[PDB]
């Protein structure tokens, strides 16, 4: 059938997040808390078309404003964060509970110079209202026409013309 | 469903030999079955002893095959009508006739050929009148 | 198949609703006089299989095989009638629906038609 | 070769499936039954299924056939019937590996084999999705629900294994 | 489909066929449908992973299930065979005939 | 002789396995979710007979989803010619394809 | 076996075969169809015989071979539909193999050689089991697969079984087999208008039941498993003899009884759909069934057996046991002709 | 590929000790030295397997224990336990059990 209308090369160029799995879990909760907006609507935009090039867009806010907030941490925090994501990053599983004091460290640093707070817990997994200036996807689907139903019903029911009419019986 | 393909393709009365040669094949897949069903339901004492039997099945239904297509198809050629069922009747009795002499009998060639030839009339009728041994569900 | 996947079919519904729309079977009907017969012959077979005597014993037995038979074969008449009741509504509206399916066919009177002769010499 | 273990382990399969299909002594038959039961956790195991596959390893082979062997051994015969002890058995052995090898050789030479369905020569890891399960073990999920979802199997399940202790007593009653 | 179903349906076919052609022993018949039983999991598992069906990831264990309870129902009657004529000998099994 | 009873009483027996687009635990899609959905919305009420041709465009799609064998079969094409390519010497497979380049994040 | 294991097993075996009828997943009805062999072996056993070993042997391994085929056949057809629904079957090769596992169960030929090896082995009350309510989960699959179905396998299982079951019952004295026979060649007849009708299939295999019920339960009255011992009964009970003669008389199909109602709209559906050859085909071999009933009418009523002295001590006791549906089954099954046209209720 | 080196390595390891102490040992010179009743207790063996499907249908209940239907899911889990204490019990009570 049809050619697939893939994306250019050029255009799927997107400044990088280079940095590691330690590096972005010891700022996840703050990461989520600051940059919530462009990520929802990301989500949103994601869920809704079901496709992945209709949103690069937002993908490209995205990484934008996770790079400004790595820039905002290196300028104002840049020591804390190293040691405890250096601490996050012995662990084998990444556990948040055995670098408490660097966390604790962190965040007091963050609410200083920054004022962010870290959100509390069952915060940043609530779901959330997105306002998008972007249209509904009518078919997101891409569905066909769905074929007419039989017509049914047409009304009263009435006796046989002349019975079961099966032979030779007359009732 | 492919000799069965083979044999009706050829047109009826023509190329005598083809139409021998696919009946001779279709005679030869059923004495095949028939010798593989005997084989599994009457054991065979030897190796040797299962091929003689299945040899003898199937040489029996392909030497019928073979009359068969060949006395019809020669006497569809020779009385220059093709759609005639007497053609199939006739081979099918010389088809039976082959029996009787391979089961070395005459009761058994008799009945055969007034079975068999009956049956073959009756099939040739099934393709000219297009009776179906199968109807498709139309209800 | 068939009826089996009308729609609307309520599953496992012996009378449906639109049913009683249809005359009920008269008490005398035929039917169930033989269903009654069916009972009583019921009866007969059941004190002659234990050796009582055929026609005398168990009045009470002969009754309750007799009601049971009638009783059942009262329904089952009706879901008979409203079965064959349905099939002739879902015949007549579909003949209605395609009307090109079943054509209305010119009558010609039989001077009009040619039917050829066959004598009996 | 590493592009083609789940290929190894299917042919090792129908090797082992060979194998106790020839019908050796049901001692050779159980080892053929055992392997090929490794095998299919490994082929399992390969397409993610860990838990099912290590399932065979533990109900199947340490399992329904631990007691075919404890059974065999009570009816022990004569001798241990190998593949070569019959003629028939080590000449269908034989047999059976070849017909594995000539559809393995046609699928291969020709891309697309047809014996009574179409398959393609490409690799199984061609199938595999892209997708990410995130933090959950999808085979783990769906088979914890057949205590959240699956209540009715859980019931007749059970039902019929109750009724297959009283069954299986009543066999063995023997009046 | 990939090739590794047309092994383990391969697998199923000569499983089924051995289990048609019984040699002399009732337990190598018993091994031919216990092995039939392990190639319909496999082929039902492979189908049930690569389709993420994830709530058909417990009819292999049921199946399964009444795979052991059928292999149990076998040995169940093998055993009083075997007591009653005093091998597993499929031969022994004449007395019914027609 | 489907007697229904699981429609008459209101109660989902086994119906909740019957699709693989039926709900799953914790929302885990199908593989082919949405082409099975597209089938079962265009064959709806309008009976089997009709859905068998009135729908075989989503069931042919469903099923390649299922199956994949023109998805591998074209790719089977690709790689051999790819190969015939290499034997002939006519082409040279980019070095991000050789590995010489990073793959994207 | 205690009774209350005895009803237990049985409501299992009645539980499997609803299972079988009730779900609409293919995996449920397997699973059914397993129940119902897990229960039913046992019950085959009840009186402990080699031959019942024999018996419940044969039937487990058949019974557990068709299983397989079905799983394999739902496995294929998942595989290629991604479907558990019992619906239309999306892979031929499914399809076939479904249906074959389908006859094996039901005993149509070529897989017909277990029925009478099994039916001889186990007691009259198994056998009347075994040929009644095991029949009904298979043909159910039948009916609800039957738009799949290809008509020609089903038809020339279903002729074969017709002309098997003539064949093999001339050639027995054995009453149980006689029966198997006879179940095959009506399951023939029922499985001939599976494509056409499946509402045929049902009042086919409704009247089957009835008749079957009834010769069942006239046998184990009498305690007869051989011609002679039947014979034997005209001197005792003369009256089960004779409607045993009237029963047999439906069997045949013989007008205008009531097993000549099957045959008929059986016929009447093949024609309406151009089978014409096929149902003539039928009919005429229904008349090796016909004979082999009319020799065993001869040998038990209408011609009297010598009996045996010993017979005076059985005229003084009475039978200690009645079997309340036998005289409506016997109705049923001889005298419900003129009340054909219900057959829109099963409708 | 870890799992199938450890399992090589083991096997082979195992198999290498089978060797040196099968033939290795055999070389060293000697001389001449010469050289069932049906259980019907296998019963246990057969019920083992029945209960080792129960085992079988036993072990996702720590994963099962994680949905939100926790009624549900903990009736059908006490469902399936008394199921099988009901099986112990009546081969128990019918001297089923009759080990050795």
């Amino acid at each position: 059938p049809g050619i697939v209308e893939l994306p250019t090369l050029e255009d799927l160029k997107v400044q990088e997040v280079k940095v590691s799995s330690s590096v972005l879990k010891a700022a996840a909760h703050h990461y989520g808390a600051q940059c919530d907006k462009p990520n929802k609507e990301f989500m949103l935009c994601r869920w809704e078309e079901k496709d992945p090039r209709r949103c690069l867009e937002e993908g490209k806010l995205v990484n934008q404003c996770a790079l400004d907030f790595f820039r905002q941490i290196k300028r104002h925090c840049a020591e804390p964060f190293t040691e405890y994501w250096t601490c996050i990053d012995y662990s084998g599983l990444q556990l948040f509970r055995h670098c408490r004091k660097q966390q604790a460290k962190f965040d007091e640093c963050v609410l200083d110079k920054l004022g962010w707070v870290r959100p509390d817990l069952g915060e940043l997994s609530k779901v959330t209202k997105v306002k998008t200036d972007r249209p509904l996807p009518e078919n997101p689907y891409h569905s066909r026409a769905r074929p007419e139903p039989n017509p049914e019903a047409e009304g009263d029911l009435k006796p046989a013309k002349h019975g079961s009419r099966l032979f030779f019986w007359t009732m | 469903k492919t000799l069965l393909h083979k044999y009706s393709d050829i047109p009826e009365g023509t190329e005598c030999h083809r139409k021998a040669y696919a009946s001779t094949s279709i005679g030869g897949a059923t004495g095949l079955i028939v010798s593989a069903y005997s084989i599994a339901l009457k054991p065979p004492a030897s190796f040797l002893e299962g091929v003689a039997r299945t040899g003898r099945y199937t040489f029996t239904s392909a030497a019928i095959g073979a009359i068969f297509g060949l006395t019809s198809c020669i006497s569809a050629q020779v009385r220059e009508k093709p759609d005639d069922p007497l053609n199939y009747f006739i081979g099918g009795c010389a088809g039976g006739l082959t029996l009787g002499a391979r089961t070395r009998s005459y009761g058994i060639g008799a009945a055969a050929c007034a079975y068999m030839g009956l049956t073959a009339a009756l099939v040739k009728m099934g393709q000219l009148e297009g009776w179906q041994v199968f109807a498709e569900p139309k209800v | 198949t068939m009826m089996s996947g009308r729609p609307g079919r309520v599953p496992l519904q012996f009378l449906p609703n639109e049913a009683r729309s249809l005359p009920p079977p008269k008490l005398t009907d035929p039917r169930l006089v033989y269903m009654g017969f069916l009972g009583y012959c019921s009866g007969l077979i059941d004190n002659a299989i234990r050796r009582r005597p055929v026609v005398s014993a168990g009045l009470h037995r002969q009754l309750l095989y007799v009601t049971s038979f009638v009783f059942f074969g009262y329904y089952l008449l009706k879901r008979q009638d409203y079965m064959y009741a349905l099939r002739d509504h879902d015949m007549f509206a579909y003949v209605k629906s395609h009307p090109e399916d079943f054509p209305e066919k010119d009558k010609k009177t039989y001077g009009e038609i040619l039917e050829e002769f066959h004598p009996v010499r | 070769m590493t592009m083609y273990i789940a290929f190894i382990l299917s042919t090792i399969f129908v090797i082992g499936f060979v194998g106790f299909s020839s019908k050796p002594s049901p001692i050779y038959g159980g080892l053929g039954l055992i392997v090929s039961g490794g095998v299919g956790c490994g082929i399992v195991l390969n397409f993610g299924g860990s838990f099912l596959g290590l399932m065979v390893f533990l109900i199947y082979l340490g399992g329904m056939l631990v007691v075919f062997g404890y059974t065999t051994a009570m009816a022990t015969e004569m001798y241990p019937e190998v593949w070569v002890s019959n003629k028939t058995v080590f000449g269908a052995f034989v047999s059976g590996l070849m017909m594995e090898f000539c559809m393995v050789y046609y699928a291969l030479k020709e891309e697309e084999v047809e014996i009574i369905f179409k398959f393609n020569g490409l690799g199984d890891w061609v199938i595999y999705d892209t997708g990410d399960s995130g933090f959950f073990s999808e085979e783990a999920m769906g088979i914890a629900a057949l205590y959240s979802y699956g209540t009715w199997l859980v019931i007749v399940t059970g039902w019929s294994l109750l009724i297959g202790v009283v069954v299986i007593m009543e066999i063995t009653r023997g009046n | 489909m990939p090739l590794v179903y047309m092994n383990i349906i391969m697998a199923f076919a000569i499983a089924l066929a051995g289990l048609l052609m019984y040699r002399s022993h009732l337990m190598s018949s018993l091994l031919c449908l216990e092995g039939m039983m392990l190639s319909l999991f496999i082929m039902s598992t492979l189908i049930i992973l690569n389709t993420h069906f994830t709530l058909a990831n417990m009819m292999p264990i049921i199946l399964l299930v009444f795979a052991a309870c059928e292999a149990a129902l076998g040995l169940s009657l093998l055993v009083m065979v075997s007591n009653t004529y005093g091998t597993d000998y499929v031969q022994n099994l004449n007395l019914l005939q027609c | 002789p489907f007697f229904d009873v699981q429609k008459r009483l209101g109660l989902d027996l086994d119906r909740w396995m019957t699709i693989q687009s039926a709900e799953q635990p914790h929302k885990i899609p199908g593989r082919c979710h949405a082409f099975e959905k597209e089938w079962i919305e265009c064959a709806h009420g309008i009976g089997g007979i009709r859905a068998e041709k009135e729908c075989k465009i989503e069931f042919d799609d469903f099923v390649e989803c299922l199956l994949r064998q023109k998805t591998m079969k074209r790719l089977s094409a690709i790689k051999r010619q790819r190969d015939k390519l290499i034997k002939e010497g006519k082409y040279t497979p980019p070095p991000h394809h050789l590995g010489k380049e990073d793959p994207r994040p | 076996m205690n009774p209350i294991i005895y009803t237990t097993l049985i409501m299992t075996v009645m539980s499997g075969t609803m299972l079988v009828m009730i779900s609409s997943h293919w995996l449920l009805i397997w699973i059914g169809f397993e129940m119902n062999l897990l229960a039913m072996i046992p019950v085959l056993m009840k009186n402990f015989n080699p031959r019942a070993t024999e018996a419940a042997t044969k039937y487990f391994l058949t019974q557990a071979t068709a299983s397989m085929m079905l799983m394999m056949a739902i496995i294929i057809n998942l595989l290629y539909s991604g479907q558990w629904t019992i619906t239309k079957m999306f892979n031929p090769v499914a399809m076939t193999m479904m249906t074959m596992a389908l006859a094996m169960k039901l005993g149509l030929s070529p897989f017909h050689f277990w029925v009478p090896e099994v039916t001889q082995g186990i007691s009259l009350q198994a056998g009347l089991l075994l040929l009644t309510w095991q029949k009904l989960a298979p043909l159910s699959v039948l009916c609800q697969i039957s738009q799949s179905i290809n008509p020609n396998l089903m038809l020339t299982m279903a002729m074969l079984s017709i002309l098997i079951g003539g064949w093999g019952g001339l050639n027995q004295t054995q009453l149980r087999k006689i029966m198997a026979y006879s179940s095959i060649a009506h399951m023939g007849w029922m499985t001939a208008v599976l494509p056409y009708n499946t509402t045929m299939t049902i009042l086919n295999l409704l009247i089957y039941i009835t008749m079957t019920l009834a010769m069942f339960m006239l046998l184990i009255h009498s305690s007869a498993t051989t011609t002679l011992s039947l014979s034997h009964t005209w001197n005792k009970m003369p009256v089960i003899t004779s409607l045993m003669m009237v029963t047999l008389l439906s069997m045949g199909g013989l007008p205008p009884l009531s097993g000549f109602m099957p045959k008929w709209m059986i016929i009447q559906e093949m024609t309406k759909n151009e089978s014409i050859i096929m149902p003539t085909l039928m009919a005429m071999t229904a008349l090796l069934n016909l004979y082999f009933y009319m020799r065993l009418a001869y040998s038990s009523s209408l011609t009297m057996f010598p009996s045996t002295n010993n017979m005076k001590m059985k005229w003084q006791f009475e039978h200690t046991k009645q079997m309340k549906l036998l005289p409506t089954m016997i109705v049923l099954s001889t005298l419900v002709l003129p009340m054909t046209p219900a057959l829109s209720s099963l409708n | 590929m870890n799992i199938m080196l450890t399992l090589l390595t083991n096997v082979t390891l195992a198999s290498l000790l089978v060797l040196i102490a099968f033939w290795l040992p055999q070389l060293n010179a000697y001389s001449e030295k010469t050289s069932p009743f049906s259980m019907k207790f296998f019963l246990v063996a057969i019920t083992f397997l029945l209960f080792d499907l129960e085992i079988a249908l036993l072990l996702p209940l720590p994963w099962a224990s994680q949905t939100n239907n926790l009624k549900t899911m903990l009736t059908m889990a006490l469902f399936l336990l008394i199921l099988l204490a009901a099986s112990l019990a009546y081969e128990w009570t019918q001297k089923g059990l009759e080990w050795a």
